[PDB]
DNA sequence: GCATCCGTGAGTCGAG
DNA sequence: TATAATGGGAGCTGTCACGGATGC
């Protein structure tokens, strides 16, 4: 939704 | 001459301060006469505590601020576009905490505008007006769910911008939810986050027996504050790590940051009186010691299910109840803005607090005022709330000051706005006008403030009473809001008193706004005036109980579209508060103190007064508004005058001897007149343009620019190429034309020369050429000239160049000139005038005098006002007006008729037959009996069942003049009009809507620029609208051509409409019309689109409508 | 169904979306140039980090700004939060509001249009006139006529030709 | 009393009421059952009966023992213009919809 | 954020950044990775906050000195206040700046506005509705050019073939270029000199026409 | 403010 | 012929190839200091056409004479400069793009 | 038909020590009776010259001949210490109202 | 079979 | 061009009625 925070999410796996 | 007053009704108080819902809101934002220790947390100064400190180590802190003067004065302001401001310093020191080291400096913010002593402000050399918001009051309300009755909404609403709205339900599935965010969450959870443990639950809400049952969840007592709170941070934030200092920060952020989340103090005190508790901050919340503890929550539930049980002593809200809903002033919203402002700096302060250079930083290198900055500047210009002061008037400015709107940020639009809140609410009485509002979309939502009401440091408003014990009526006077008005049984103000005692067996009364008969033991309270009922506008209508309310409203809104006349007169008969208007509009001048006047100019007037000092009132004069219209104070006293306290010095605009005044006295028959009065239309005499009645004076200001192109520069010069001497004939040495001048369409304001664009000529220009021989200049004719439609004496000249002192405009501009030209109004066909009453019309024909129907004495009518607009419109306050305004004419006198304490039928008659003794006796004493023609008129009348047969002709006439009537002699035949006609003094006034602004015409004009279609409005010499229903009637006509017409070769098919012209120049026939460029841009966009539009043929087969030039 | 999905984006003509000098030299344009210009660096620099050989996670994020910058010039706040020009929260206009609404190209260009050989003016009543009859001011008649005035002016000696008739009307 | 422009309205835009009277589907004759708690009433022709269950307070067109055609309103209110399409056809509900918003 | 790119933009271009600075990198400095890392973001993020920032772009260098310009000018504020005029800030500035290189950079600084920017309270007016098209002819210049372009004619048409001709070969109104003496005179097979006289004397009986008839008089404005 | 042209 | 009929359909990526007279490779509109179009900009005149009429950028060839002649130097058109309303650009795109009509419209025809 | 006053470019001005505007001013002389007594005599100048402190009327302009006053009482302007007033108004024979628009004189 | 979500509509000139 | 620096930050809350797509 907000995409901002999904990359964050994806970055936040490594 | 002698000013009769009627009524009994005493006014123990007098009408506060017009303006002071303006001023005493910004003066309380500023604190500016404050000395910065004494300031109080409300205001800028809260803004700078709310902001401050700034932390992450360096720290920021606030000190104090200061208000400097103002670098330039109103006048200085307006002239060269400026904004009257002072600076805003704020003194910071910034403090390591390691080091201990603290860097103290005061460091200037930028300006802030002032207030001027009228209420308004200047922006960039306007005039404009904050205008009161009004909005739903913060605090806790509680709701019937409009889907399941028995079931209701607990409402927490804080500030607008102050943190979320929220909402408490008890679900059908027994649980109480949690709205916040558009999030639906079980409250429980939260219950546990502030800490309460299940026994505590279970004793507090244990009285409602079914509901507490649905609160009960063990899976949620058997976690810990830590844990229940990372629940809802994961609840309320999905895919956020649950970090326990985060989900703190988040939740604090959310309900106890008093800097994100806060209840007004209005908020604070509703919250406190309705759930019967008492709030320590703003928040619903705090965190204390280490741990969240509750504050709202817990008396919200509790109160919601007592509601939701039948418990006694617990009822919904009221919304639209005038205690519910409050008033953000000018004030409020400026600080509001100055918030936002603050916090943006705040960021940048933290950004360059965590990037500098940890050995030296300076309050003045990590502040940048900017933000700041443009949020003022953008609250006072782009903000819905600060609109364009309306000048027109004097009142109409005092009236612009008081408006309140429910519309702008934070407000409602238009579309969520539904019947019950543009209602009027009973809580309007003496709060809201009843009467005064827009017509239209707006009807409702914009409102006017009561001429009374007061509005509290809480945001409500509050309405005077009088005390009233044991049937005396004191004179102790309380403001109250409407909740606190409703504990009482209040008279009305008319309620029959012998001294201060009240005599009546039964009074009339309100309780809880319900009409009530009680006896003199349960008054408590009563009406100061009827005056406080209506607004300003409303007040200033004369045997307004004779009008039905609905053309009171028009009465109202169009005595603010008013214009100053230069021979402009008070009402004959007035309201009684012509006077204050003036005052407080701070449109006229007065003395200070008792004096005697020195010196009387036209531009000037000095007073010495007791204290032997010498005072100069310079004159405004012929000043433009913001409408065009002229201000302008002439004086009203004489050299060697002695002048008391409070004295007329001098009189602005729309003032007659400091009485108001928005018309002219004119001398009206009603009567229907040969269809030139057919529906509203309205018949004058030139008579009124002879000695200049209606004459107004309006000054319009023109502008023009001369800047530094890459083509070389423009310049304001007399040398116009191409230009006779006979057009330069008014321009002076530099260009301009010269004060005094009379300019028509056409003429040569400026004139100014600009450097052609790059061009090759065209064979036939170069041809031509060289056949006449003449260089081809490379400059061209820019000048600014005259508008369509408009012209004037030119009064004025402004010219500023760059490299003059004082002097520096926005960059490439190499100078800038205006021209203010003045123009004198007559009355015309086509203009509006209006009376008090709602009565509007167009004046549709102006006879000579010899046309207009005229007493026997020989006097003529001024204006012909046909009867048919009464009936149906219901306002017979005009026609009152009329009748007293007839008695007043041959008396010789003026009336202030006080509204619903007025002048009535007999007295109205008692001064018509006086009236009548001098409009009769007079003819009887000068040798002439009665005449023919009023004998066939008495016959008539007699029929009519008018007069009493049998008495004598004067008695006959005198029961005529009685009613109002006279007999009146037709101008063209001399022949008397039939029956006796209803003739007498009638206040009119001229509107600001008049035909000549309106009037306006095309052929051919410019263009836009994608769509190719004629430019709208009149300043852009711009076509007419042909809209959807225009085409829909064309089409219903069948009138094809005429429809294709105008969708192509009148609009946007270039080739058509170039060919159209040359053909009908040519006078040829007008050629086929072509595709309308339109429907290129149509096709090309539908491209842009990915979508492709064919036009085809009947065999199927691509058709090119762009030529072979969009196809490679 | 394929050609559902874009290779390549369309461009609108530059007269459509004009760059233009105003009256002070100021400039003024429309916002497709803004959300083309978007477009057109978020695309570049997507080639430059396929070129470069970037990892994935810079690669998959650079793809979901190109279609969401697709997005807002096609439809703009269909999906997602509507793009705004830095220090506004005006949304920008795209090609699916410059087409649909009251203020779109159809019911504002199409279906109605502002014309030519038109005016206005308050009315007042005609009591001596025929039912067939209208007054008309002076001056309107002269502004809406004006082509036939030019060429009537032209039939007589008022005027040598219409180019002298108009600067005499001036 | 008059519904007007939401009337209007209602019937141009062919839409659902919620004042919505209650049709019979087919014909037969009108058996009210009445519980003081509850309210019924059946339409029963010679080959098979049809059951309408409406709230108490709802005012009935019918008296017991009447023969209705298939459409004909059992309780007051506006019809579903729909639901006179499926039972009457398309002429019954072209006359309804113009009587109707003739009324206005 | 704020500078007027978005923040996905930042952190795309600051991922640039990233990538050379592991290009670049070192271990044997024994310096962590962020310490390096964070210049060459720094500087990818910046360059893109030059680059792109602008509907109408700006070298970098330029955009350095319009925003030392403006830092100087805050300055310049803080200390005076009150906004400081051109002279001012030229002092400041420096030697080779003046009142006029300030203004001129001020003026080439400044930025494109909407045309789709509302105006009124209603959402109904767009300012680009106030925008006349300079470009396109009126119906009134057309009409002119034409008549013009008649008129022409028919005043040529009083000359003979030969000097007509001469005259729109010359003058353009045949294939839209200028012949050259020795082009119209390999034309009609005369010399220069012949071809010149003949060109003076067609213009020299349209003058003569013209002061006659009065009829190409109005189109010169 | 609209409605027949009060404001 | 006379205009009959009109078709809407969807367009080919070979359709808006073929209706483009150039890519636009630089978010670049007009130059800072000349105010000219800048090359492979939004505004470029090599793609869009010419700004004046019959008249190149660099001003090559300035008169109608030449009509569909390209200049050498500047690689501008000699036309019309109305053209400059019609002719369509493109942007060819590193990853294909969904248009945003044929998903969020529900149903989604391409769901 | 006409006013001319010294220092005065048009009818929205003031005058120093002159209480009256012009259009005031204007309104008063558009009061001003003036007979004339020869047939023959079409227009006359009434030539005005004063300063205050005075209270300045009708009366206070220069004679002609065979011109007469009808009401030398009607007030014109107020004059104060300083204040000075110097005027030439045309009055003309016509017949009916003929707005200062229409003839322009 | 039926609650609830999301998207999309919501008057015309005039001026601003 | 090198100390080290490693998951953001506002929401905006008083219409409404529909139609059509998902969910118990
Ligand atoms: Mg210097
Ligand atoms: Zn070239």
């Amino acid at each position: 939704s907000d995409p901002v925070r999904q990359y964050l999410h994806e970055i936040g796996q490594v | 001459m002698e000013i009769k007053r009627f009524g009994r009704i005493r006014e123990v108080i007098p009408l506060p301060p017009l303006t002071e819902i303006q001023v005493e809101s910004y003066r309380r934002a500023l604190q500016a006469d404050v000395p910065p220790e004494k300031r109080e947390n409300v205001g800028i100064q809260a803004a700078f505590r709310e902001t401050f400190p700034i932390e992450e180590g360096l720290v920021l802190d606030f000190l104090e601020y200061r208000l400097g003067e103002p670098p330039f004065p109103q006048d200085e302001c307006r002239e060269k576009d400026l904004t009257y401001q002072a600076p805003l310093y704020a003194r910071l020191q910034l403090i390591h905490k390691d080091t201990g080291l603290i860097k103290e400096d005061e460091v200037f913010l930028g300006h802030i505008p002032l207030m001027t002593e009228d209420g308004s402000f200047i922006i960039n050399g306007a005039d404009r007006v904050i205008v009161s918001q009004i909005h739903r009051s913060p605090g806790v309300y509680f709701t019937p769910d409009p889907a399941r009755p028995g079931r209701y909404i607990a409402s927490i609403i804080p500030l607008p911008k102050r943190g979320p709205w929220i909402d408490l339900e008890v679900e059908p599935n027994g649980v109480v939810s949690m709205k916040v965010n558009k999030r639906k969450f079980p409250l429980v959870l939260l219950l546990r986050v502030l800490g309460y443990d299940q026994e505590t639950l279970a004793r507090e809400l244990g009285a409602y027996g079914e509901l507490v049952q649905g609160l009960m969840d063990e899976s949620v007592f058997a976690m810990r504050p830590e844990e229940a709170l990372i629940r809802l941070f994961t609840l309320l934030r999905p895919g956020d790590p649950p970090k326990r200092d985060k989900a703190v920060a988040y939740v604090y952020g959310l309900i106890a940051d008093p800097r994100r989340y806060d209840l007004g103090e209005a908020g604070r005190y509703k919250a406190e009186e309705k759930l019967g508790i008492r709030l320590s901050g703003r928040t619903l919340a705090r965190f204390e010691d280490g741990e969240f503890k509750d504050e709202v929550f817990l008396p919200t539930l509790r109160y919601l299910f007592a509601l939701t049980a039948g418990v006694p002593g617990h009822e919904v809200d009221d919304i639209d109840h005038l205690g519910n809903r409050r008033i953000r002033t000018v004030g409020e919203l400026m600080t509001d803005q100055f918030r936002v402002g603050l916090a943006r700096l705040a960021r940048g302060v933290r950004e360059r607090m965590l990037m500098g250079s940890e050995d030296s930083l300076t309050p003045a290198k990590l502040v940048n005022s900017r933000p700041l900055e443009a949020a003022i500047r953008e609250f006072f210009s782009r903000s819905q709330l600060s609109q364009f002061k309306d000048e027109t008037n004097p009142l109409s400015s005092l009236r612009h000051k008081r408006r309140i709107s429910a519309l702008g940020p934070g407000g409602l639009t238009r579309e969520r706005a539904g019947f019950d809140v543009r209602d009027v609410h009973r809580t309007h009485y003496g709060r809201i006008c009843p009467v005064e509002t827009p017509e239209g979309a707006n009807i409702g939502l914009i409102t006017s403030l009561a001429a009374y009401a007061r509005v509290d440091e809480l945001g409500f408003i509050r309405t005077p009473y009088r005390r009233v014990v044991g049937g005396v009526v004191t004179d102790e006077v309380v403001y109250m809001t409407a909740t606190e008005e409703d504990r009482y049984t209040i008279a009305q103000a008319n309620t029959p008193l012998e001294g201060n005692r009240i005599a009546a067996e039964r009074v009339v009364a309100r309780r809880k706004g319900e009409p009530v008969i009680v006896s003199p033991e349960e008054v408590e309270f009563m009406d100061v005036s009827p005056k406080q009922v209506f607004s300003v506008n409303t007040n200033l209508i004369p045997f307004l109980e004779h009008d039905d309310a609905n053309r009171a409203l028009m009465g109202s809104n169009m005595q603010t579209q008013a214009v100053p006349l230069i021979r402009a007169q008070a009402p004959v008969v007035m309201t009684g508060l012509e006077e204050r208007v003036v005052r407080d509009s701070l449109a006229a001048l007065y003395a200070e103190e008792d004096g005697e006047v020195a010196k009387v100019d036209g531009n000037r007037i000095v007073v010495r007064y007791e204290d032997g000092r010498l005072v100069e009132y310079p004159l405004r004069r012929f000043y433009r508004s913001n409408q065009g219209t002229a201000l302008d104070q002439r004086p009203r006293v004489v050299v060697g005058q002695r002048v008391r306290k409070g004295d007329l010095l001098a009189d602005g605009p729309a003032s007659e001897n400091g009485f108001l005044a928005l018309g002219q006295n004119v001398l009206v028959a009603i009567m229907p007149f040969d269809g030139y009065n057919f529906e509203d239309a309205i018949v004058i005499s030139e008579e009124l343009l002879k000695r200049d009645f209606y004459t107004s004076i309006h000054i319009e200001r023109y502008e023009i620019e001369a800047r530094d192109t890459k083509l070389g520069p423009e310049r304001i010069t007399r040398d116009i190429p191409h230009l006779s001497e006979a057009a330069l004939r008014d321009l002076d040495e530099e260009g301009v034309v010269r004060i005094g001048a009379e300019v028509k369409p056409g003429d040569i304001l400026v004139g100014r020369t600009s450097f052609k664009g790059e061009s090759e000529p065209t064979p036939e220009e170069r041809l031509l050429r060289s056949i006449f021989g003449e260089k081809a200049r490379d400059v061209k004719d820019t000048s600014l000239r005259v508008p369509p439609g408009e012209g004037g004496i030119v009064v004025r000249t402004v010219r500023l160049r760059r490299g003059d002192p004082g002097v520096e405009l926005k960059p490439g501009v190499r100078e800038v000139v205006r021209v203010y030209v003045a123009q004198k109004r007559k009355l015309q066909v086509g203009d509006k005038l209006a009376n008090r009453h709602g009565n509007k019309g167009v004046v549709a024909k102006i006879l000579p005098v010899e046309d207009m129907p005229h007493l026997p004495d020989g006097t003529p009518v001024d204006v012909i006002l046909n009867p048919l607009g009464v009936p149906s419109r219901m306002n017979l306050g005009q026609i009152l007006e009329t009748h007293l305004g007839l008695a007043g004419y041959f008396l010789g006198q003026r009336y202030i008729s006080p509204i619903f304490d007025g002048a009535k039928e007999p007295e109205i008659k008692e001064l018509l037959a006086q009236a009548f003794e001098v409009y009769f006796g007079k003819r009887k004493g000068e040798g002439f009996g009665v005449d023919k023609r009023e004998v066939e008129v008495l016959r008539r009348a007699e029929k009519l069942g008018l007069v009493t047969p049998g008495k004598t002709p004067e008695e006959q006439l005198k029961e005529l003049f009685l009613q109002g009537k006279v007999v009146l002699y037709d101008g063209r035949t001399g022949e008397p009009i039939e029956g006796p006609i209803v003739v007498g003094q009638m206040f009119i006034m001229k509107l600001y809507h008049m035909v000549e602004d309106k009037m306006h015409a095309r052929s051919t004009g410019p263009y836009s620029l994608i769509t190719q279609q004629p430019l709208g409005g009149k300043a852009q010499f711009g076509g007419q609208r042909f809209g959807e229903m225009e085409v829909w009637a064309l089409e219903a006509y069948g009138a094809a051509h005429t429809l294709q017409e105008m969708l192509t070769l009148k609009s946007d098919d270039i080739e058509g409409r170039n060919a159209a012209y040359e053909a009908i120049i040519k006078g040829e026939d007008v050629p086929e019309p072509s595709v309308p460029e339109s429907f290129r841009v149509l096709v090309k966009e539908l491209q842009a689109l990915a979508l492709d539009v064919q036009t085809l043929d009947e065999k199927d087969n691509p058709v090119d409508i762009f030529e072979g030039l969009a196809s490679k | 169904p394929e050609w559902m999905i874009l290779e390549a984006v369309p461009v609108l003509p530059p007269d459509l979306r004009p760059m233009v000098q105003v009256d002070g030299g100021r400039f003024a344009t429309s916002d497709l140039n803004d959300l083309y210009r978007r477009l057109i660096n978020r695309n570049n620099r997507l080639k430059k980090l396929l070129a470069q050989g970037a990892p994935e996670i810079i690669i998959r994020n650079e793809k979901r700004m190109l279609q969401e910058a697709v997005d807002a010039l096609l439809d703009n706040g269909r999906r997602g939060a509507p793009v705004t020009n830095p220090g506004s929260d005006r949304p920008l206009r795209s090609l699916t509001d410059i087409l649909s609404g009251k203020q779109g190209r159809f019911r504002q260009n199409l279906l109605g249009k502002r014309v030519d050989y038109s005016g206005r003016s308050v009315i007042v009543v005609g009591p001596q006139l025929k039912l067939h009859q209208c007054g008309l001011p002076k001056r309107m008649a002269l502004e809406l006529f004006k082509p036939f005035l030019l060429k009537k002016m032209e039939e007589k000696g008022i005027a040598p030709n219409v180019k002298a008739a108009r600067r005499m009307l001036e | 009393i008059t519904q007007g422009l939401p009337r209007v309205i209602e019937l141009f835009e062919a839409r659902r009421p919620k004042a919505k009277a209650v049709i019979s589907e087919i014909d037969g004759v009108v058996r009210i059952e009445e519980t003081e708690e509850k309210l019924s009433v059946f339409v029963e022709s010679e080959g098979f009966s049809k059951e309408y269950k409406l709230p108490k307070e709802a005012r009935l067109l019918v008296k017991d023992g009447d023969y209705v055609e298939a459409g004909q309103p059992l309780t007051r209110g506006a019809i579903d213009p729909h639901q006179l399409l499926e039972a009457k056809g398309p002429e019954a509900v072209e006359r309804y919809l113009v009587e109707e918003i003739q009324k206005v | 954020t704020g500078r007027g790119l978005s923040f996905l933009d930042l952190i795309q271009e600051g991922n640039q950044g990233l990538i050379r600075a592991v290009e670049k990198f070192e271990y044997k400095r024994r310096f962590k990775f962020s310490t390096y890392a964070t210049w060459w973001i720094r500087q990818a993020i910046n360059r893109a906050i030059a680059d792109q920032a602008r509907t109408i772009r700006i070298p970098v260098h330029m955009v350095e000195t319009i925003n030392k310009l403006s830092r100087t000018a805050r300055q310049l504020q803080q200390e005076l206040g009150r906004e400081p005029t051109y002279e001012e800030i030229a002092e400041a500035m420096g030697p080779g700046w003046d009142a006029k290189r300030v203004e001129e950079t001020l003026k080439i600084a400044q930025e494109p506005v909407s045309l789709e920017t509302p105006i009124g309270d209603e959402k109904d007016s767009f300012y680009g509705d106030f925008i006349p098209d300079e470009h396109l002819p009126s119906p009134v210049d057309a009409a002119t050019q034409s008549l013009l372009s008649e008129e022409l004619e028919k005043a040529l048409s009083k000359l003979s073939e030969r000097e007509a001709m001469v005259l729109k070969l010359r003058k353009g109104l045949i294939d839209g270029r200028e012949h050259t003496l020795e082009e119209v005179g390999a034309f009609f097979g005369v010399t220069r000199e012949r071809i010149r006289q003949i060109e003076n004397k067609a213009l020299r009986k349209l003058k003569y026409h013209e002061s006659r008839t009065r009829k190409l008089r109005d189109f010169l404005d | 403010a609209x409605x027949x042209x009060x404001g | 012929k006379e205009v009959r009929k009109v078709r809407i359909a969807l367009a080919s990526p070979e359709k808006i190839r073929s209706w483009s007279y150039g890519e636009v490779e630089k978010p670049e509109t007009i130059n800072y200091r000349t105010l000219k179009p800048e090359r492979d900009g939004l505004f470029d005149e090599r793609i869009f056409g010419p700004i004046k009429d019959y008249e190149c950028a660099c001003g090559k060839y300035k008169r109608q004479r030449f009509e569909g002649k390209v200049c050498e130097r500047c690689g501008v058109e000699v036309t019309k400069s109305i053209v400059r309303r019609y002719r369509m650009g493109h942007i060819e795109l590193a990853t294909p793009a969904a248009h945003i009509w044929f998903v969020k419209d529900v149903p989604s025809k391409i769901g | 038909t006409s006013v001319y006053i010294e220092d005065v470019l048009h009818e929205f001005s003031t005058i120093p020590g002159v209480k009256e505007d012009v259009v005031e001013i204007i309104l008063n002389l558009k009061e001003l009776v003036v007979r004339f007594l020869n047939p023959s005599l079409q227009t006359v100048t009434l030539l005005l010259k004063a300063e205050g402190p005075k209270e300045v009327k009708a009366r206070d302009f220069l004679p002609v001949a065979d011109v007469e006053i009808m009401n030398p009482d009607l007030h014109i302007a107020t004059l104060e210490e300083g204040g000075r007033l110097n005027m030439e108004v045309r009055v003309d024979r016509g017949v009916g109202y003929v707005p200062a628009e229409k003839h322009g004189i």
